[PDB]
Formats: C-alpha cells, sequence, structure tokens
RNA sequence: ACCUCGAUGUUGGAUCAGGACAUCCCGAUGGUGCAGCCGCUAUUAAAGGUUCGUUUGUUCAACGAUUAAAGUCCUACGUGAU
RNA sequence: CCCAUAGUAGGCCUAAAAGCAGCCACCAAUUAAGAAAGCGUUCAAGCUCAACACAAAAAUCCCAAACAUAUA
C-alpha cells in the first residue's frame, strides 16, 4: 500500500458502507505496522481510491458494496 | 441395470456384507460400495437370495433370476421377456429435469433483499 | 433380587406396557404459536439540556485515534470551550423527532462525536484535522440550521 | 441481488430480484413456508421448494434473509442436503453410488461390522428426523432408521 | 452377543419392549374396563 | 514507549528501581537523573513525583512532571509518615474540608495526569474517596 | 546449572494369599506367589547431555507386580535410569550423595522396595496354613540437588 | 490429539469442528488444545 | 461459623445390636428436610441413595475449598453416618450368622437437600461446584436454587393437570385395572409411578 | 451347588496352534515440559513377528546372553483316544 | 462485536510486591467504567468479563433379507 483517498457524501443519501470502511480500516491501530500507507479523508455514488506505486490504482465504487466486501478486497490486492 | 441401483441412507458406506472362506483368518466383510464395484450384480442377486424361502427350492428358484449390470441383455432373454414390472420407486425430477413451465408454475416463496449478494 | 437394587431392574413386562401407556402425553399449542402473529432516563435528561445548552453543533469518527492522540485531542479541544461528546444512536434516534430534526437522521450512523460549542474555533480545530490526514468533518446543524461540510467551511473562513 | 463485476475496478451492481408470488393463501404469517402453507408437506426431493433458499453455488442462505422459522430453516438445510447426495440439485455445484434419503456424509460413516444383538442392532439411518413431523399418508410410521 | 443365563429370568435379561400393537391392546382393554367402572356406579 | 516511574526527588540514583528496568529500552541514565534532579530543584526536595517519560523511537528523552503524588501529599497534610494498616477503622490524622479545599486548589492542573475536570466537585470527591481509603478521616 | 528433581524408587509387590486346590489333594496348601521387588532408580553420566535443562518430573522407579496363585512371583519392577551431564554433583538436602564425572558414572539414587511375602512363604511343618499377607515395602524417596 | 468425551475449548482461538463424524477441538496458537470427541 | 462443619465416620456410641438392612429407608420419596431452611442453594437428591463417609468428605472439601467463607455458608441437612452396613470378610462361605460393622452411612431419599448453601451471591455463582459436586454423589443429584425448585415443581403439576392421556399410573393403579396389581407393589399406589426402586423418574407424571 | 460321580485326575513341559486387541516390535498419525537424536503421551493398525540358556516339576521368578520385540489374554487355567 | 482514558504504583506491612502474598476502604473525572473477575510478571510489563460505541472394546464367523410415506 501507498496511499489511499476516502470520499463519500452523507449529505445526499448516506452509505454506510464506507463510513464503517474508513472507521475500521483507517485507523491507527492497522497503520501501526501498514506505516508505508498514506491515508486522505476528503469527503463531500462514494469513492474509495488506492494508489499503488508500482503498476496499480483501485477505484471502489462502494455505494451497493458493504464493509466486509471492500475490506476483504483490499486486502486481497494488498496480498496481490 | 443393477449396476445402477440405488441405497437409500447411507447404506452404501454402511451395509456390511459378510462372507467366511472357512479357513482360519478367512472372515471377509466388505462394505456395500466395495461389493458393488467388485461384482454389479451381488448386492440386488443377495438381497433376493435373501428373501426366498430358505429350503431346498431356492436355488432352483434362483436359477430363474437373470440380473444384467447394464442395459444391455442377451437377444435371447430380449425374445423371451414378456413383461415388464413397474419400477418400485419412482425416481424423483432434477432441476435440470424440470421444465420452465413447472418452474414458474410454482409459486415463489419469498422477497430476496435486493441488496444482496447471492 | 431385592426390590431395591444398585442397578434398574428389570420390570414385569405387563409393568413395562402399563408405563408406556401412560406415559405422559404434552397438549398441542394449537398452530404452533411461533410461526403464528435509571441510566436510560439521565441520558434522555442530560441531552435534553445539552441540546439547548449547544449553540453550534458539529459530528466526527474519533474511533480510528488512539488512547493518547484522542487524549490529546480532547486537551486541544478544551483549550477552547468546545466539548465532545458521543452517545448511543440506540437512544439518539429517538432524540432526533424528539427535538425535531428531521434533517438529521441520515447523518447519526455508526460511531458519533458530537462537538458541542458556543465559540467557533473550527478553524483552528480544522488546521489540526489537516496534519492528520482523515477524521473529516461531518455535517452538523446550528442554532436549527443544517450546515454540511461546505457550510462550516464558509462559516470558519 | 447485487452482482460485484470486474475491470483493476470492481462496482457492485444491482440486478433483477424475483419477487413472492401474488396472493399467499396464508397472508401475515411468521415464516414463508407458514404464509404458503407448507409446514409439513415438503420433502427432499422438493427441489422446487428448496432450490428458492439455495446460493448458486449449493450453499443454504441465512434465516435472517429468507425469514424462516428456526425449525424450518434447519428442515429445509436438511432437506438440501440430501437433495445433493441424491444428485437433485446438479446445477448448484461448487465449479458413482445413486443414493437418496442419506442423513451423514458419505465419507465420514463407518461401515457397520458387528451389528448387535436382536435388541440391540445397529440401525442404518434413513432420512432426517426433522422431517418426522411431515403429513403421514401411510399406515405405518415412516421408519428412521433401516 | 449373549444374554447371561436363561433369558427372562435372571438380573440380566432380555430387553423386551413395548410394540405399538402391545399399547394399542393394553388401552384397548382399559377402555372396556372404564365402561365396566360406569355401568357398576349405578 | 511511555515508561511510568514514582521516584522520590530526594534520592535520584536509588538503583534496581531504576537502572535494569529502564535499561532494556536502552537509556541513558545519567541524562535521565540529571533532568530528574533539574526538576528536583525547580520543585521542592524530597518528595515522590510522578514521571511521564515517553523513550522515542529516535533514542531521545522528552521528562515531563507535574504535582507530586497524593497518598504521600495526604499523609504529610495529615502528618503522618507511613499510612494506617487497616485504612477501614485505622486512623492517625484528621484533615479538614477547608483544608482539602485548599489543596485542591492546586491540584486540578496537569496535563499528563488528566485532572482537568472543571467542576470542583469532580476534584474535591476524587480526592476525598481517596483519603477515605487511606486512614484518614474527613471532618465536617 | 542448578536443579532440584524429585526421585521415586519402586515399591515392591504385595504377596498374595491363596489356597491350593486340585481334584485329589483338595487341601494342596498355601499358594501365595510372593511380590516382586521394586525397580531401582539410577543417574548416569552422558558426555551428550550438555546441562539440566533437559530434566523432568518425579522420577518414578517401576514397582515389582504383586504375586499370584499356583505360587507365581511377581515381576521385579525394571530399573529407571536417569542421566546427566558430566562433572555433575549430585547433593541430597545438604549430603553429598556423588560426583559423578566419567562417561557411564552411574549411581543408585533409590532403592525398591523389597516386594511382599505370599502366605507360601510362611508355610512350614509347624505352620501348615498361613494367611499372612505381607505388602510390599516401599522404597527410598528423596529430592535431588543437582548441580554442574 | 487428546480423546475427550466433552469438548472444551481452552484458549480464544479454540474452535470446535465435526469432521469425518465428530466433534474435534483445533487450535491453530495452541495446538496442544487439540481434541478429539 | 460460615463454614461446613465436620462430619465423624461413625457415631461415638456405635450400635452393638445389628440392624437389618430396610431399603425403605432408601426407596420412596424424602418426606424429611425437602424444603429450604436458611439457605438459598441446595444439592437436590433426584435419587435414593447411601452416603458413606467418603462422599461426607468430598463433599465438605470440594464446597469448603470452593466458597466464600466471609459471605457464602453451608450446612448440612443430612445426619452423619450412622445406619452400619455389616459387610463381611474379604471371602467367607455363607452362613455364620450376620455379619460385622465395617462402614457406617446415612440413607438418603429422592428430594432431600443433601447440602444447603447461602450468603450473598447469586446461583450461578455457584451452579458449577454445587453440580460437581452433585455429579459426584452416589445418587442423581442436582444443583437447584430456590426459585429452580419451586419451578420444577410448578412444572410437575403442570404436566399432572394439562397431560392429554387419558390414563395415569394413579388411575390403573388405584382401579386396579387389568390386575395390574398382580404386577405392581403396594408402595406402588402412593409413589404413583414415579420411583422404581431407589431411582425417581422426574420426567414421569 | 445348576450339568457331569453307570472309567474323563491335576499342574507343568512337548507338538500343533485358532482367536481378541486392551499393541511388545514392525506401519501411519496428533501433542509434547519434541532444537536433532531421543524419549513421554494419545489415535489408528492384529498382515507379519514375538530368542536361547543356569537353578527349580514349576507355571511365574531371579540370573546370564540376546533381540526390532522377547506383549496382555481367551480357547474345558486350548491341546494326555497325540 | 467491540475495546478498554486518567486521580495513582490507594494505602498498610511488604527490598518493592502497584489488582494480583495478604487487610480495609472500595470513591472518582469526562459521556462513559469494579482501587480487582481470570492469564502472565520477584515486582512492572503484556492478554481475556464487560461497558463505551454498533463414549466406549474379547477372544471359531457379522448375523434373516430388506424397506423411510398407497388411504388407518
Ligand atoms: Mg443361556
Ligand atoms: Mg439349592
Ligand atoms: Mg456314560
Ligand atoms: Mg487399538
Ligand atoms: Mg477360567
Ligand atoms: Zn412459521
Ligand atoms: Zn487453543
Amino acid at each position: 500500500v501507498k496511499q489511499v483517498r476516502v470520499q463519500f457524501c452523507p449529505f445526499e443519501k448516506n452509505v454506510e458502507s464506507t463510513r464503517t470502511f474508513l472507521q475500521t480500516v483507517s485507523s491507527e491501530k492497522v497503520r501501526s505496522t501498514n506505516l508505508n500507507c498514506s491515508v486522505i479523508a476528503d469527503v463531500r455514488e462514494p469513492c474509495v481510491d488506492v494508489l499503488f506505486g508500482d503498476g496499480h490504482r483501485l477505484i471502489m465504487r462502494g455505494a451497493h458494496l458493504t464493509a466486509l466486501e471492500m475490506l476483504t478486497a483490499f486486502a486481497s490486492h494488498i496480498r496481490a | 441395470n443393477t449396476r445402477h441401483i440405488a441405497f437409500s441412507g447411507n447404506k452404501w458406506e454402511q451395509k456390511v456384507y459378510s462372507s467366511h472362506t472357512g479357513y482360519p483368518g478367512g472372515f471377509r466383510q466388505v462394505t456395500a460400495a466395495q461389493l458393488h464395484l467388485r461384482d454389479p450384480v451381488a448386492i440386488v442377486k443377495l438381497a433376493i437370495y435373501g428373501m426366498l424361502p430358505k429350503n431346498l427350492h431356492r436355488r432352483t428358484m434362483m436359477e430363474r433370476l437373470h440380473l444384467f449390470p447394464d442395459e444391455y441383455i442377451p437377444e435371447d432373454i430380449l425374445k423371451n421377456l414378456v413383461e415388464e414390472l413397474p419400477q418400485p420407486r419412482k425416481i424423483p425430477k432434477r432441476l435440470d429435469e424440470y421444465t420452465q413451465e413447472e418452474i414458474d408454475a410454482f409459486p415463489r416463496l419469498w422477497t430476496p433483499p435486493e441488496d444482496y449478494r447471492l | 433380587s431385592k426390590a431395591v437394587t444398585r442397578h434398574r431392574r428389570v420390570m414385569h413386562f405387563q409393568r413395562q406396557k402399563l408405563m408406556a401407556v401412560t406415559e405422559y402425553i404434552p397438549p398441542k399449542p394449537a398452530i404452533h404459536p411461533s410461526c403464528l402473529p435509571g441510566l436510560i432516563r439521565l441520558l434522555r435528561r442530560e441531552i435534553a439540556a445539552v441540546f439547548q445548552d449547544n449553540r453550534m453543533i458539529a459530528v466526527c469518527q474519533n474511533v480510528a485515534l488512539s488512547a493518547e492522540d484522542k487524549l490529546l485531542m480532547r486537551h486541544q479541544l478544551r483549550k477552547h470551550k468546545i466539548l465532545m461528546k458521543v452517545f448511543p444512536n440506540q437512544v439518539l434516534k429517538p432524540f432526533l423527532e424528539d427535538s425535531k430534526y428531521q434533517n438529521l437522521l441520515p447523518l447519526f450512523v455508526g460511531h458519533n462525536m458530537l462537538l458541542v460549542s458556543e465559540e467557533p474555533k473550527v478553524k483552528e480545530m480544522v488546521r489540526i484535522l489537516r496534519t492528520v490526514p482523515f477524521l473529516p468533518l461531518l455535517g452538523g446543524c446550528i442554532d436549527d440550521t443544517i450546515l454540511s461540510r461546505q457550510g462550516f467551511i464558509n462559516y470558519s473562513k | 441481488f447485487r452482482e460485484v463485476v470486474e475491470t483493476t475496478i470492481i462496482e457492485g451492481r444491482i440486478t433483477a430480484t424475483p419477487k413472492e408470488s401474488p396472493n399467499p393463501p396464508n397472508p401475515s404469517g411468521q415464516c414463508p413456508i407458514c404464509r404458503w402453507n407448507l409446514k409439513h408437506k415438503y420433502n427432499y426431493d422438493d427441489v422446487l421448494l428448496l432450490s428458492q433458499f439455495i446460493r448458486p453455488h449449493g450453499g443454504m442462505l441465512p434465516r435472517k434473509i429468507t425469514g424462516l422459522c428456526q425449525e424450518e430453516h434447519r428442515k429445509i438445510e436438511e432437506c438440501v442436503k440430501m437433495a445433493h447426495r441424491a444428485g437433485l440439485l446438479p446445477n448448484h455445484r461448487p465449479r458413482q453410488l445413486n443414493r437418496y434419503l442419506t442423513r451423514w456424509a458419505p465419507g465420514s460413516v463407518k461401515p457397520i461390522y458387528k451389528k448387535g444383538p436382536r435388541w440391540n442392532r445397529v440401525r442404518m439411518p434413513v432420512g432426517s428426523p426433522l422431517l418426522r413431523d411431515n403429513v403421514c399418508y401411510s399406515r405405518t410410521p415412516w421408519k428412521l432408521y433401516h | 452377543g449373549r444374554i447371561p443365563g436363561r433369558q427372562w429370568i435372571g438380573k440380566h435379561r432380555r430387553p423386551r419392549f413395548v410394540s405399538l400393537r402391545a399399547k394399542q391392546n393394553m388401552i384397548r382393554r382399559l377402555e372396556i374396563e372404564a365402561e365396566n367402572h360406569y355401568w357398576l356406579s349405578m | 514507549g511511555v515508561i511510568r516511574a514514582i521516584v522520590r526527588a530526594g534520592l535520584a540514583m536509588p538503583g534496581p528501581p531504576l537502572g535494569p528496568v529502564l535499561g532494556q529500552r536502552g537509556v541513558s541514565i545519567n541524562q535521565f537523573c540529571k533532568e530528574f534532579n533539574e526538576r528536583t530543584k525547580d520543585i521542592k526536595e524530597g518528595i515522590p513525583l510522578p514521571t511521564k517519560i515517553l523513550v522515542k523511537p529516535d533514542r531521545t528523552f522528552e521528562i515531563k512532571i507535574g504535582q507530586p503524588t497524593v497518598s504521600y501529599f495526604l499523609k504529610a497534610a495529615a502528618g503522618i509518615e507511613k499510612g494506617a494498616r487497616q485504612t477501614g477503622k485505622e486512623v492517625a490524622g484528621l484533615v479538614t474540608l477547608k483544608h482539602v479545599y485548599e489543596i485542591a486548589r492546586i491540584k486540578a492542573q496537569d496535563e499528563a495526569f488528566a485532572l482537568q475536570d472543571v467542576p470542583l466537585s469532580s476534584v474535591v470527591r476524587s480526592i476525598i474517596g481517596s483519603a477515605r481509603s487511606l486512614g484518614i478521616r474527613v471532618v465536617k | 546449572d542448578y536443579r532440584r528433581v524429585l526421585v521415586c524408587g519402586g515399591n515392591g509387590g504385595a504377596g498374595a494369599s491363596c489356597f491350593h486346590s486340585e481334584p485329589r489333594k483338595e487341601f494342596g496348601g498355601p499358594d501365595g506367589g510372593d511380590g516382586g521387588n521394586g525397580g531401582h532408580v539410577i543417574l548416569r553420566v552422558d558426555q551428550q547431555v550438555k546441562s539440566l535443562s533437559s530434566v523432568l518430573s518425579r522420577y518414578q522407579g517401576f514397582s515389582g507386580e504383586d504375586g499370584g496363585s499356583k505360587n507365581c512371583f511377581g515381576r521385579s519392577g525394571a530399573v529407571l535410569y536417569i542421566r546427566v551431564p558430566v562433572g555433575t554433583l549430585v547433593k541430597e538436602g545438604g549430603r553429598v550423595v556423588a560426583d559423578l564425572s566419567c562417561v557411564g558414572d552411574e549411581y543408585i539414587a533409590a532403592l525398591g522396595g523389597a516386594g511382599g511375602k505370599g502366605n507360601r512363604f510362611f508355610l512350614a511343618n509347624n505352620n501348615r496354613a498361613p494367611v499372612t499377607c505381607t505388602p510390599g515395602q516401599p522404597g527410598q524417596q528423596r529430592v535431588l540437588h543437582l548441580e554442574l | 490429539f487428546k480423546n475427550k468425551t466433552v469438548l472444551k475449548k481452552r484458549c480464544k482461538d479454540c474452535y470446535l469442528v465435526k469432521r469425518r463424524g465428530r466433534w474435534y477441538v483445533y487450535c491453530k496458537t495452541h495446538p496442544r488444545h487439540k481434541q478429539r470427541q | 461459623k460460615p463454614k461446613l462443619r465436620f462430619i465423624e465416620r461413625a457415631p461415638l456410641v456405635p450400635k452393638v445390636r445389628r440392624e437389618p438392612k430396610n431399603l425403605s429407608d432408601i426407596r420412596g420419596p424424602s418426606t424429611e428436610a425437602t424444603e429450604f431452611t436458611e439457605g438459598n442453594f441446595a444439592i437436590l437428591a433426584l435419587g435414593g441413595g447411601y452416603l458413606h463417609w467418603g462422599h461426607f468428605e468430598m463433599m465438605r472439601l470440594t464446597i469448603n475449598r470452593s466458597m466464600d467463607p466471609k459471605n457464602m455458608f453451608a450446612i448440612w441437612r443430612v445426619p452423619a453416618p450412622f445406619k452400619p452396613i455389616t459387610r463381611k470378610s474379604v471371602g467367607h462361605r455363607m452362613g455364620g450368622g450376620k455379619g460385622a460393622i465395617d462402614h457406617y452411612v446415612t440413607p438418603v431419599k429422592a428430594g432431600r437437600l443433601v447440602v444447603e448453601m447461602g450468603g450473598r451471591c447469586e446461583f450461578e455463582e455457584v451452579q458449577g461446584f454445587l453440580d460437581q459436586v452433585a455429579h459426584k454423589l452416589p445418587f442423581a443429584a442436582k444443583a437447584v436454587s430456590r426459585g429452580t425448585l419451586e419451578k420444577m415443581r410448578k412444572d410437575q403439576e403442570e404436566r399432572e393437570r394439562n397431560n392429554q392421556n387419558p390414563w395415569t399410573f394413579e388411575r390403573i393403579a388405584t382401579a386396579n385395572m387389568l390386575g395390574i396389581r398382580k404386577v405392581l407393589s403396594p408402595y406402588d399406589l402412593t409413589h404413583k409411578g414415579k420411583y422404581w426402586g431407589k431411582f425417581y423418574m422426574p420426567k414421569r407424571v
């Protein structure tokens, strides 16, 4: 992992999937070992971007997805 | 088609056929699955043998029993045939065998939530 | 064998039949019924008072922080007059309708951390949040006027 | 039903979802089975009923989603196991001895080498006890053990 | 699998089990005798 | 990592209670005790003082100190060197509510100790409970 | 480099108290076999063993079996050997039992109790039907201090 | 494995699974906890 | 003295005269110490049996070790071993009179409380070791609170009142319906079919 | 004290062994206070194997020397119309 | 399923035993939390309670054959 950006619009219809996602994985309890990552939360249907400096950009439209699905996708991508 | 018999329950694994060769250590116990793989006629033959009356006519009767593992039957036997008995068990249909009309005729039981992976 | 034995003595078959015949038969309760059709009040009064005490309100998701980092954040917020709160959605969802906050229902779900105040130091709070690139600000409602994040930014500036 | 599609970018799209047939015979019921009057009237071979609670790969669906009673969820799960072991769901598969009414997984039962005396015989289970309360159309009760 | 001693007499006997037929027979007799009680009560 | 110590300002080099416990992470005991003595000079001398040292991963010292301890402080205010045995019935010194308030005035000010409660009740009740756990009776 | 272990020598077996009878001699006399002696325990040196790290808990010497009928004696308990590094001092509570230095140097750390006597042991012209059944004497049990 | 008539989880990672007809307590962290019914 | 008192092996003054093995003292429901007295929890005897001094020691040690002396207190609800079981020699041909006393033991009937706990503590806090002791006991036993005891009793009356079986053991035995008194014991008229030997069938109405 | 007192002594040994597995060795596994070797423990496994001598009538036992091991048992304490 | 700020290592005796060798009180802050309910530390340190928040085995060789649903 190199960088991650979380964006969502609770001003519009809420999407708890990405909210739980950022509450869980975007926490220092994980970043302490995953120090290589840089998290940013730019909030304004949602969108979670993950930039890997090697060759990968991951874009998650976590509108109909849920926290477990997106967490598993993120873990699988990290494993690569 | 005695090769294609079906056992209810776990009889294929639990039913054990016991024989003795007569010699010491000659006790052989073989599950139904193993016996079926060895002889595709043995299971039906033994069932009939056990159901027949235990007298001297039993083996004469068993001479009138003709067991064939598959659809093939000798020509003379086929020419002898007179009637076909209805199968005792009606074979349940698979989904692959059900017609789309029948599927439609059967009602849907529940409303699945739209937001579900399935 | 004696009438009393260490093992359970075999009953006369007649006695066994008697027992079987006189075994208990439970009733059938008709069609299967299943298949058939003061901290709480302390929180109530405390939140009722808080909704009037506060003039500006905001909410965040301060769960991704550590114990020490949360303590430091609390210290920086107490430097000002603002106070940080948390309360169950289980009791807050009734509170929104109790205080007539219809637009606030789809804002509080999950971990929610209120930021009740009367004096906006939101400029410096946002500056502090900037060096920690997470924990985004969430919508609130100052004096019964719902503000989005852009509203809070404009109010700060 | 939402499905996840990949291209890397992955997204979830909600597709067409069936609805309960109109006019349930018994509206306002706990479970779908009770709503449709099927409490004791389905067996392992009723694939049309069973598949409605089955993941595409054969697994059962959770009780919260299905709405079934606890007892009816257990019955459906066991009937589905039996149907799978009988080969009645050839398409609901992850990717030769004919059986039916198989309670146990074939690979977990040991042969009955020593069936006991007549008064303590070791019997071979057939079907499931969960269906003991089904509708009885026969003069003698259907035997769960052979 | 043998029962020690002689069957049906000793401390250890063949387990005997009640069939539904036996239960029904006993219940039939009991019903007859309940009617006997009624007819002897007057 | 945070290291918590309750050392006495009077004796800056007791030995085992600092040496082995601090040497596991890798420390400069000379610098540590020099800074501790600097704080001892800054404050009254001869009193237990909690520390809030944080051994950074870069091998640097950032000592943080505040008010002295509370048990020893209350015992001294009550004129007690060693506390009571039972502490439920035993008592040796009596502290008045006015004295409790006067000492509490200079208690709710430290940052590390987190005793930053605005209300006076939060602190007075806490110190009263501490005294009650100790062998000190609260007069009036 | 220092260890305390507990040994427990085997307890002798208990004699039997039977009487023999056979078709033409109904009173065949005492028929109880003696019990077997308990198994000794022994410490032995090994150059392979470096230290007392691979030590264990109460080393229980095997107990001789009891006497049987037909005057069958009981097998004596098997000898249990414990192993220690070369140059191990073995002490009891102060008393030094042995300084085991040489390869294979071995010392008996706990004897096994003598087995009990069956009633036939007490047979004599005077005593024609003894019933006495001496139990197996216990074996020495002690704690050992091991230091290199 | 240790054979037990009653299976008891010992640590947090001890999990019960019914395999090949009988219950087992498996444990990744402490394989000493392995139990078989 | 909030601790369980030590029980002697045998009475100080023994019985010179040997007494017969009246198994009736184990057979049938218990009429004594069937109710709680200054306590909240206890060990209920779901069957009849004889409590040896070994059982007494097991109970005492386990309870004393696994209770809080200051809060939890215990009391014996059973007398000390007083019935001599004149077990004879370790081999001898039958006859020669009656044997001599070797052990002392106290009879217990079903429904009898054996040990009664009390003090400031709830039932689940005590269920564990009381259930272990109950299992250790020589007869069927159960860790029962006052609430659970009353609950199971009320359940028993519920069964007796709601059973749909027209035929009850009481009805048949008392009326001698099928001549079954030729097979029953005279004690069955009062045990109502719920007691067989020293065994008590709670499940049976 | 239930069968046998209207020609069956018994124990050991010899010969030949059939069987159980509650396994002594050989086989496959889990754990270990198993680094390796080693043991200890448990699951599974009965196809095969399971010594020779001194004293003693001895079964046993002790002792000597071995062995992969020198298993626990049942078979009318297997087997004397061998 | 979560995760556990801080008065303080509450004192007493205890080299120190701080929650844990033990007595006695068992208060307390934020919104919210038992000066100890279990591991593990000479003592500390590291982990979980919660609450925040959402049955079976014996010796010649197993022992009818089989069967789940056709009307009582
Ligand atoms: Mg017989
Ligand atoms: Mg007689
Ligand atoms: Mg003759
Ligand atoms: Mg085995
Ligand atoms: Mg014999
Ligand atoms: Zn229902
Ligand atoms: Zn574990």
